[PDB]
Order: C-alpha cells, then structure tokens, then sequence
C-alpha cells in the first residue's frame, strides 16, 4: 500500500 | 540504463479520488445539485486541485465539498455507502473561523495518505457541509457492522484532528438517518 505522513504530503503544497 | 524514477515520476496515491461540489440551489433536486469537479491519483495532482479552489470557510451557505474514492458516488444510496455510516464532526459558529479549514484539510490528508492502515478499505470518502447554523465534517465508511474498522477509524480521526479527549464524536448509520422518527439520529458508536 502507498501510505503517506501528513508532513510529507504538506511538503508538496508549494 | 534508464533514468531514476525518483527524479521525475509523480508520487502515486493508493487510490484515485474524486472531488465533488454541491451547490445550494433549491430550484433543483439534491442529486442535480451534486456535480463532479475532477479526479486525481498523485500527491502533485491533489495539490494542483486544492490550491486553486476556495477554502470551505469561503463557500456560500448550504454548499458541500465531498472527496470520495473513484467509483463511489457521494450519496448514501451508493452500493458502497448504503450499509455504512459516518463519523460526524459538528462545529459551532465560531469554529468556522478557527477550525473548519484546518479540519477539512486534515481530513483530506487522512484519506489520500491512507492513514487508517488495515481499515483503509472501509473508508469511502468525506464530506464538509458549510452551514449557517454550524458547519459539519464527516468521514463515511462502508459497513456499520464492521465494529473494529469503524472504531479504529474514529479514534485515529479524532486524534488527527487534535480534538480534546472530552469532545465526543459520534458515528451515525445512513439507514438510521434515512428512517428515524424525530430529528435526532442515534449514535451507533462514540469516541
Ligand atoms: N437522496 C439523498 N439526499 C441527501 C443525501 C443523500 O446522500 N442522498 N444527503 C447526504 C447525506 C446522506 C446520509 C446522511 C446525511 C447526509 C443529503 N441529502 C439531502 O437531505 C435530505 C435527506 N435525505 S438523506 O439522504 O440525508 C437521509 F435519507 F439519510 F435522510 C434529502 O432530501 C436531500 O435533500
């Protein structure tokens, strides 16, 4: 499964 | 020799997700006011969508955003929703300013990041209702009798939102909501 931590995801916002 | 995929591939999500918009227009039926915005299945494409659309706190009264797994319509009659229910977060009027947008984004991150581990398959989607009397956010799951799955999702969700332990959230079956007499739906579970 592809699972992601919130901070990893947030790093791609900008 | 081929290029390193880390240098150029988009970061895939476990699921393809669809974001829907509900426009408050009572000259139409509920179903006709519910329309697709777009679908995405990578981290990059998620942010391209989120970054160009209005925050929930800026929507007109009565509108919804729904993020649901590709192939699940954001209505309880869907085959994947009809036996399920939702963990419901009710906000007071002051929380539109302080908490609504932060809570909704955290809900999105829980969905697309598959934050409920082995109970990910029970997650259908989430809905934010922008309402004058008080906004609501909910995570929808597929089966109200999957007690372990439902309880795990609720506890993890409450922790991720950062709600104090004293704040109780409730899980309501869609069938109960559709059949109740009186305005209260009972909670099948609380956390
Ligand atoms: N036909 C249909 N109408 C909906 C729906 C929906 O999924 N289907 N939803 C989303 C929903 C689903 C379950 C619990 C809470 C909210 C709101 N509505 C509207 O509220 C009314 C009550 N219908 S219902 O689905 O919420 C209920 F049957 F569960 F009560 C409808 O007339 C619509 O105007």
């Amino acid at each position: 499964k592809k699972r992601y931590d919130r901070e990893f995801l947030l790093g791609f916002q900008f | 020799e081929v290029a390193n995929p880390e240098h150029y591939i988009k970061h895939p999500l476990q699921n393809r997700w669809a974001l829907w918009f509900f426009k408050n227009d009572k000259s139409k039926t509920w179903q006709a006011n519910l329309r697709l915005i777009s679908k995405f299945d990578t981290v990059e494409d998620f942010w391209a969508l989120y970054n160009h659309i209005q925050l929930s706190s800026n929507l007109m009264p009565g509108c919804d955003y729904s993020l649901f797994k590709d192939g699940i319509e954001p209505m309880w009659e869907d085959e994947k929703n009809k036996r399920g229910g939702r963990w419901l977060i009710t906000l007071n009027k002051q929380q539109r300013r302080s908490d609504l947008d932060r809570f909704w984004l955290e809900t999105l991150l829980c969905l697309i990041g598959e934050s409920f581990d082995d109970y990910s398959d029970d997650v259908c989607g989430a809905v934010v209702n922008v309402r004058a009397k008080g906004d609501k956010i909910a995570i929808w799951t597929t089966e109200c009798e999957n007690r372990e799955a439902v309880t795990h999702i609720g506890r993890v969700y409450k922790e991720r939102l950062g709600l104090p332990p004293k704040i109780v959230i409730g899980y309501q079956s869609h069938a109960d909501t559709a059949t109740k007499s009186g305005s209260t739906t009972k909670n099948r579970f609380v956390v």
